[PDB]
DNA sequence: AAAAAAAAAAAAAAAAAAA
DNA sequence: TTTTTTT
């Protein structure tokens, strides 16, 4: 949709939606194993796990169902391997020791972090402030590396092997317009 | 260490790349050799480089110059001296002159960008960096020689000895200072006699430059900075001139970091070691097709009234006033006789009239149009402070005369507003400078006559709120006739209330207020702007770009732009000195005899000095049409203008 | 001569900035058809002049080079005038369609601008036609999905809603909501977005 | 090159100096006395939208009616100024359609020496644009405003878009 | 001795890096944005400092001059940490960062300052009367010897505890048999900062009975310079300290002064030639400008306590807005202001409008026509007590350039004093020719 | 250890003068 | 007698 050129990029709400559209692991509190009751019978998710769950056993559900159950008392989200101090430490060490390559980190970087911090405040094993500070440090370091790398902007192409979602989204318009103008100048010269 | 050698050889390569500078050097050398012993001008050892070419050659060396000149300029000067020495070839030189060792210091021109500042903007982070600052010349110190390298001789040994002295302001690089004690004893007790005529002395002058008051913040005073220049260019320009100086901005002196401090809040000194100076002049030369255009304009039949109407197009009416201003800006020649002393040469005009009839506006236009002019106000001036002042120079502790207002405008024009509102005492001084164009100062042990040949334009109000046309003209004016008879032309302006003229002037004024600067929209106010891109600046006859002067179509008669008019004035005031003939004599004498015995009412009584005014007006009008002789047409136009100015149409 | 046209075009730019700064379609300003008809009469003058010059060119006493240069100059003048006028009109149409697309195609005169008098009659009938198309589009294969709904992704199910204007009681599916003045509701998100767009509810 | 783009339409309106390479009787009616013809080698300041065409038509030695002189904006003076230091240059003062005019001029006359310098100019300005866009409030200096008032009109939209993107990301991140 | 400094710096760095509200680390983001736009400064709000920990506030309260440099170097350490990559090991053109404080303590008037406030943090407000020109101060000095001829660097902090506080030159050389202090200052390769001096006068309505206002001297440096102009009400936060007077009367005298740390102004230097308002305030101004009858809102708002007069209030508003300045190709200027004269009977409250108009306009001065003179308004020529050199000092009408001037009892002024304003208001430029000083000075009011 | 002061500009009070 | 201007 146009609505003042919203037809060219993604709004942060759409990014949050497209991230919460992802599977995650859960630790249920209740049981709904069939009598051996209502069928889940959704259209965009394997209902087999939903129908076949039993308490205190790990299983995989999409993110927003887990969030809805966490709004109730039928859920216990299991954090990924990132969200612990001893992994973020080696990660920040990797960024420090390699001043040219962005560290390996998925597209959903910092978004799952924001959502889990906002909702699942209590299920963590680590204090929240430590993790938030380390994530802030990672954000600052990657921001510095982005500014350092942006200095050279060829008119042909570029490679950004390990940028996450929001980092690409925020930078898309400026970069795109600058290279468009450069390409227009070069093509007009010929 | 060896970095100096590498920089020197790189600069040598750069100098070898370009061929203009070597041509300049050989031209200077051949001129100096030709001025040696051939049946007074000399060329100083200075060459101007354009650092745009240097940037296009090497960015590193250019950046080094513009960031830290201390470690970059001396190697360039050394390389230039070595090249000049190698090119030099004098098998049979002199003795005292060969030991000068002039190092051929440099001058710069080109685009600076972020290093072109103003005296208010200079601050801590700009220190130790080559800069170029603009401003106005406030005051100048006295030229004083200083020593560099002395020469000694001993009779017993016969070996000449020399000692070299340098100070902080002498060289860009700080070195261990040496006192000025003359060594007169050898290492073995031989007597040494200082040899004058073989030692080295260079001129020294300090000036202070001030920011232009027009570009000033909201309710803040203009500020100034300190400039030192020496060797050449030592006494160029004068106080009251627009200049642009390029030099090194450095700090000097301990500033109280030693034990000599008396308070915690001491500071440091800041100072500029000037390299080169240019006349800003807000250019003054004539091209070939410029002269062709001036000639083709002059040979036209009706140039004079076009030039008159060209002055201040936003003022309605007052055509004869415009003609008078045009004739005044390029007045007649001076006359000096071995027995007849001197005769005054230019024209003076006074304005008296009812309020709000556009006199101050026309005076401001004359300020902007003329080459050299100074603005004065009757209530804001003091007579003693107008001609000279007795002030003590700080460095020498000696009291020296300081130039007054109208002395600065010698050969120019001085405009006075609210003339009748001036203190009567000051008025007598005016009479003196209107008598013989010379002011004498005899006070505190100084007896000196100062030259001042300027012309005066002024406007004054009548004694009442408005002019009374039924009264004696002397009754309407507060000034004594002693100085009123001095003025050649007196004009009376009154706003007669006629609805037709009211409508016409209303249309004109409303046309004026609907004006927009080109390239700018109407929704936002006027903003400040940056200086020109280049700190220093500098197919023919087939374009007539600004030659015709008609910028827009509003009337069939032509018009000319201001710069072309100023160029015409500059050409006319130099290239022609006309002489009168007997036909103009006959016309002038006939008109004078008739006017003397017309015997009717007139604005002012006439006497013998009016014939001088007729002579000078005819000379000025001959200068206008660029003829070496005065013809009777100029006599006729002068007589008509005088009749208008004194009788009334 | 077409400098006058720039005066129109420049003005249009300001209107776009009005869109840019606000980032919401609102209070479209009054038209400028006066300058437009001034340009129309001057271009009629240009056209009649060109026709006359072609007449004298065919008559035989007119120089070919003069005729051709006059023709090119006049043609370029007409071209620039047309370009300016259509440049204004295209932006006007775009902003009109943007305004019409989000208000469910009903023009909502009861509760943007109040009078809509700042629009030309042709523009108003165009707006009516576009509303007709907007109503028609969702009546076909896509009847189950309201194309003029929200665009914020659905992020939560239960939200707090605080009343903004007073009304009576309004029925919903399986229940009824009474719009008492200045009260708070704890209701489902997918029920009150229509009212929120209408401006009767606040505090999402 | 867009027919329905406001900035291009405005930029077509600037005046460029040019000279009548050919003499035509009866011309100049729209500027001066219609009865008097225009003589050869006459300098004029014609708008771009017609000077572009009148210089290529020829009409007929099929030389065009007009010959276009080098405009003052593209001068050695400006070339030196832009090369020495572009970041602090108030290019807004020179012209308010500089980049589109540069594109059109280089399209009309292929000149490899302008493409590289203009590209480097805008590339260098882009870094400072990004620097200022990233900065956000949470007491304001003159540097930011005095930079922002020197920009070309076409850089303003990039600045606003980047600023809005950063502001939206920050707002979403902090709730 | 060093351990305490390390502990204090570590504590301040921990405060900078650990303080957070909701989900934002405020000061780190401030540092990032400041570094991006080349404003090497940081602003600390005292309430946050107290809330985070009270002992650090106690230490800052006890000895300000000894403690502040530690914080202002911890700031630059953190900035280097979070702005530059170590690259497994350059320019490093980051000077020591300036620290600016803000607080909301009880104001203390000028006359209440006494001996018990020496070396303490105090808050006060006054009026600015005179500003000195800028000056340079050294922070990193390159020092070279003569005999042994070795190089050394001296680092200078600008905070003074004792009056001297300065190591002039080290005694003896560094290791033969040199003199007492054979050192010189290498002017090249040194770092300099900027310093300015200001004068403060007591606020008129807090003057005690039968007194004359008292002056005080302040020192500002680095970014704080060139922020205020004379005649603007200000609020200053700083340290009240003393400096000895050897060049000076009495015994053991020590003149006091103020070291500026933070400045708050009512005008925020906005008019001092571009617009810098935030988007919220500009939007609000546009919203008020969109009101269909704001003319009546402003007309009512002019002197609400004065009853009945309408055309005068409309004229006052029209004068406050002012005209439109113009310029022409040939140089002719056109005035852009309007001048209103009230000529009325007694008891109609003419001056009650004058002082309110003085209150509203951002640049306004109020003076009596009886207590005025031609030389005391446009330009006054002084001469220095020491060097005797003449210089030009502006009066009242130039002090209110770019604003409005309030003159009452216009008839009582002398005839000689009423003629100097003619050109000053018809052409807006005053000319001075005194003692060889010729200057065309502008005045727009 | 000492440059220090004649020359200007500006603010009054007393007396005498003109209306 | 009063206000003005000069010392
Ligand atoms: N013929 C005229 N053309 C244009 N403007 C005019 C003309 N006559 C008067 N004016 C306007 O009258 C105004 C009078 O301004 P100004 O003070 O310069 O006049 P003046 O006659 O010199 O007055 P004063 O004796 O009071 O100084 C100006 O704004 C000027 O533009
Ligand atoms: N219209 C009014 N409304 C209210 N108060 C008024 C009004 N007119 C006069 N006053 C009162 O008049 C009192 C004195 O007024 P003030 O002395 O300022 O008048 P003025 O016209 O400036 O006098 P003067 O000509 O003697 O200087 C004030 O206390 C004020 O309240
Ligand atoms: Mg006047
Ligand atoms: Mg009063
Ligand atoms: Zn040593």
């Amino acid at each position: 949709s146009l609505p003042a050129h919203l037809q060219q990029t993604f709004s942060p709400e759409e990014i949050q939606f497209i991230v919460e559209n992802e599977p995650i692991k859960i630790f249920p509190r209740i049981t709904t194993r069939q009598k051996i009751h209502t069928r889940w019978q959704l259209i965009t998710t394997d209902d087999k796990a939903l129908n076949n769950m039993v308490a205190m056993r790990s299983t995989e559900v999409v993110l927003w169902i887990a969030l809805l159950l966490k709004q109730q008392s039928k859920c216990s989200i299991v954090a990924p391997q990132w969200l612990t101090t001893k992994e973020l430490d080696r990660k920040i060490q990797y960024e420090k020791t390699h001043p040219d390559r962005f560290s390996e980190l998925p597209w959903n970087w910092l978004v799952l972090a924001r959502i889990l911090f906002n909702k699942a405040k209590d299920d963590f094993h680590d204090p929240i402030h430590e993790l938030r500070g380390k994530i802030q440090d990672l954000r600052e370091i990657r921001q510095i590396k982005v500014l350092k790398g942006l200095k050279y902007l060829n008119e042909s192409h570029l490679q950004l092997d390990n940028l996450s979602l929001l980092e690409i989204n925020e930078l898309r318009p400026f970069i795109t317009e600058i290279m468009d103008k450069l390409r227009e100048i070069h093509t007009a010269s010929l | 260490d060896a970095v100096f050698g590498d920089r020197v050889r790189r600069f040598q390569e750069f100098l070898d790349t370009f061929t203009s500078y070597r041509d300049s050097v050989r031209s200077i050398q051949v001129y100096n050799s030709n001025n040696a012993a051939n049946y007074l001008n000399i060329l100083p050892h200075r060459i101007i480089i354009s650092l745009d070419d240097l940037r296009e050659f090497d960015r590193s060396f250019w950046s080094g110059i513009l960031v830290e000149p201390a470690y970059f300029i001396p190697p360039a000067e050394k390389a230039l001296t070595d090249l000049a020495d190698s090119m030099d070839d004098v098998p049979h030189p002199n003795a005292s002159a060969v030991s000068s060792r002039h190092p051929w210091k440099l001058s710069f021109k080109g685009s600076f960008g972020a290093h072109a500042l103003s005296p208010r903007t200079l601050t801590a982070q700009h220190l130790n960096k080559l800069v170029s600052v603009e401003g106005i010349v406030t005051k100048t110190s006295l030229v004083r020689p200083k020593l560099i390298r002395s020469v000694h001789y001993a009779a017993k040994t016969g070996r000449f000895h020399y000692r070299d002295y340098t100070d902080a302001t002498t060289t860009l690089t700080t070195r261990i200072p040496t006192p000025a004690i003359y060594p007169t004893e050898d290492t073995e007790g031989n007597k040494l006699t200082t040899e004058y005529g073989y030692s080295t002395f260079i001129d020294h002058q300090r000036i202070t430059v001030q920011e232009m008051p027009e570009m000033a913040p909201a309710g803040q005073l203009p500020r100034s900075i300190d400039v030192i220049l020496d060797d050449d260019l030592v006494d160029k320009t004068k106080p009251g001139d627009r200049v642009n100086v390029v030099g090194v901005f450095k700090s000097l002196g301990a500033g109280g970091m030693n034990q000599s401090n008396s308070n915690t809040l001491i500071g440091f000194k800041t100072l500029i070691l000037g390299n080169t100076v240019y006349p800003l002049h807000a250019r003054q030369m004539l091209t070939d097709f410029d002269i062709r255009n001036i000639n083709k304009l002059s040979k036209k039949k009706d140039i004079f009234d076009i030039l008159s109407q060209s002055l201040a197009p936003s003022i309605y009416g007052h055509d004869h006033i415009k003609k008078a201003i045009l004739l005044m800006l390029m007045g007649g020649v001076e006359k000096n006789l071995e027995n007849g002393s001197h005769l005054r040469g230019d024209i003076n005009i006074l304005m008296v009239g009812d309020p709000s009839t556009a006199k101050s506006q026309l005076l401001r236009f004359v300020l902007n149009t003329a080459s050299l002019a100074i603005a004065t106000t009757g209530r804001g001036s003091s007579g003693v402070g107008l001609t000279a002042a007795v002030t003590t120079d700080r460095e020498t502790g000696e009291r020296r005369l300081e130039a007054g207002a109208m002395v600065l405008a010698d050969r120019g024009v001085v405009c006075i507003d609210e003339f009748d509102k001036m203190t009567d005492v000051d008025r007598v001084a005016i009479h003196e400078v209107m008598e013989q164009q010379t002011v004498t100062i005899a006070k505190a042990g100084i007896h000196t006559t100062l030259n001042a040949r300027c012309s005066v334009i002024a406007a004054a109000n009548p004694v009442f709120g408005q002019y009374d046309v039924n009264r004696d003209p002397h009754q309407n004016i507060a000034l004594p006739d002693s100085l009123l008879s001095r003025f050649d032309l007196l004009f009376v302006v009154t706003d007669d209330i006629n609805e037709i003229r009211d409508r016409s002037i209303s249309e004109h004024v409303l046309r004026t207020h609907r004006y927009l600067p080109p390239g700018y929209l109407e929704g936002e106010p006027v903003r400040e702007r940056l200086n020109l891109s280049l700190a220093v600046g500098e197919q023919a006859g087939a374009k007539l770009a600004k030659n015709k002067g008609n910028y827009n179509g509003t009337e069939i008669p032509k018009l000319v732009t201001i710069p072309f008019l100023r160029k015409y004035v500059q050409y006319a005031k130099e290239r022609v000195i006309p002489q009168l003939t007997q036909e103009a004599i006959n016309v002038i004498v006939k008109n004078y005899t008739d006017l003397r015995n017309d015997d009717n009412t007139k604005k002012s009584p006439i006497t013998a000095r009016t014939l001088e005014t007729l002579i000078r007006l005819a000379t000025a009008h001959a200068k206008v049409r660029l003829s070496k002789t005065v013809n009777k047409v100029d006599a006729k136009v002068a007589a008509n203008l005088l009749r208008f100015a004194l009788l009334g149409e | 001569y077409g400098d006058l046209g720039n005066k129109l075009v420049l003005e249009a730019k300001r209107t776009k900035q009005l869109y840019a700064r606000s980032n919401q379609d609102v209070n479209l300003p009054m038209y400028h058809e006066d300058i437009i008809r001034n340009i129309l009469k001057e271009v009629s003058n240009l056209r009649k002049n060109t026709e006359y010059l072609k007449e004298q060119q065919q008559l035989g006493m007119l120089d070919d080079k003069v005729a051709k240069c006059q023709y090119f100059v006049t043609l370029l003048c007409m071209e620039r005038n047309k370009r300016c006028l259509l440049a204004y009109q295209r932006l006007r149409t775009d902003i009109l369609d943007s305004m019409a697309w989000n208000n469910n195609g009903l023009d909502l005169m009861s509760s943007s601008q109040q009078d809509t008098n700042n629009l030309s009659h042709q523009e108003q009938e165009y707006l009516k036609e576009y509303c007709d198309l907007i109503t028609d589009l969702k009546s076909g294969d896509l009847v189950d999905i309201d194309l003029s709904g929200s665009l914020v992704p659905p992020s939560d199910v239960f939200i707090d809603v605080r009343v903004l204007k007073d009304a009576g009681e309004i029925q919903t599916e399986y229940g009824v909501f009474n719009l008492i003045k200045d009260s708070q509701f704890f209701v489902r998100q997918s029920d009150v977005e229509r009212l929120i767009q209408q401006g009767y509810l606040q505090k999402i | 090159m867009g027919y329905y783009d406001i900035d291009d339409v405005l930029a077509d309106g600037t005046e460029f100096p040019c000279k009548f390479q050919y003499d035509i009787p009866g011309l100049g009616y729209l500027e001066n006395n219609p009865g008097r013809p225009i003589t050869k080698n006459t300098k004029l300041s014609l708008p771009l939208w017609l000077a572009r065409i009148l210089a290529i038509v020829g009409g007929d030695e099929p030389v065009p009616f007009v010959e276009l002189l080098p405009p003052d904006m593209f001068s050695t003076k400006v070339m030196n100024a832009i090369k020495t230091d572009p970041v602090a240059l108030d290019l807004h003062s020179i012209n308010s359609h500089f980049f589109s005019l540069a594109i059109k001029w280089i399209m009309l006359f292929s000149e490899k020496e302008l493409a590289n310098v203009v590209s480097e100019l805008l590339l260098q300005r882009a870094q400072e644009l990004n620097h200022h866009a990233s900065s956000l409030s949470i007491n304001t200096n003159i540097a930011t405003s005095t930079f922002l008032l020197k920009l070309e009109e076409m850089e303003k939209e990039i600045y606003k878009k980047s600023h809005e993107s950063y502001k939206d990301t920050k707002r979403w991140m902090f709730k | 001795n060093d351990d305490d400094n390390t502990e204090i710096i570590k504590s301040f760095k921990n405060f900078i890096l650990e303080f957070r509200l909701d989900s934002q680390f405020i000061y780190r983001d401030q540092l990032r944005n400041n570094i991006l736009v080349k404003n090497y400064s940081l602003t600390v709000n005292m309430e946050h400092l107290i809330g985070y920990n009270e002992d650090i506030y106690k230490k800052l309260s006890d000895e300000p001059s000894d403690i502040i440099p530690l914080f202002e170097t911890a700031i630059t350490q953190v900035a280097k940490r979070i702005s530059i990559l170590s690259r497994a090991q350059l320019l490093n053109s980051l000077p020591t960062f300036q620290l600016i404080l803000n607080s909301n303590a009880n104001q203390i008037p000028l006359r209440d300052l006494d001996s018990e406030h020496v070396s303490k943090i105090v808050r006060l407000s006054g009026i600015i009367i005179s500003t000195s020109v800028l000056s340079s101060r050294a922070t990193y000095l390159s020092i070279m010897c003569r005999n042994c001829r070795h190089t050394t660097s001296i680092t200078i902090n600008n905070f003074n505890s004792i009056t001297g506080n300065t190591v002039s030159l080290p005694r003896s050389c560094l290791s033969k048999n040199c003199g007492p202090d054979p050192y010189i200052i290498i002017h090249e390769s040194s770092k300099f900062i900027d310093q300015q001096f200001l004068k403060l006068q007591e606020i008129p309505e807090l003057v005690p009975v039968g007194e004359m206002p008292r002056n005080l001297t302040m020192t500002c440096d680095r970014y704080l310079t060139n922020k205020v102009i004379p005649g603007t009400r200000v609020t200053i936060v700083g340290i009240y300290s003393i400096y000895n007077s050897k060049n000076g009367s009495g015994v053991a005298i020590r003149t006091p002064y103020i070291k500026i740390l933070g400045i708050q102004s009512d005008v925020e230097t906005s008019s001092i030639s571009v617009t810098m308002f935030t988007e919220e305030e500009e939007e609000e101004f546009l919203q008020l400008s969109r009101n269909p009858k704001l003319y009546e809102i402003l007309t009512n708002s002019i002197a609400p306590s004065i009853f009945g007069n309408e055309d005068i209030k409309k004229a006052i508003v029209c004068l406050l807005m002012g005209g439109s300045k113009k310029i022409l190709p040939d140089g002719m200027r056109l005035r852009g202001d309007i001048n209103v004269l009230l000529l009325g009977d007694p008891g109609t409250a003419k001056s009650q409008l004058l002082k309110f108009v003085e209150k509203v306009s951002p640049i306004a001065v109020y003076t009596s026509g009886k207590g005025s003179s031609a030389a005391g308004l446009t330009a006054s020529v002084q001469r220095d007590p020491m060097t005797r050199e003449f210089y030009l000092e502006g009066g009242a009408m130039v002090l209110a350039d770019g604003g409005v001037v309030c003159i009452d009892e216009f008839d009582k002024m002398r005839d000689e004093d009423r003629v100097a304003i003619h050109e000053a208001m018809e052409q807006q430029t005053i000319s001075i020719a005194k003692a060889g000083i010729t200057t065309v000075l502008n005045s727009r009011t």
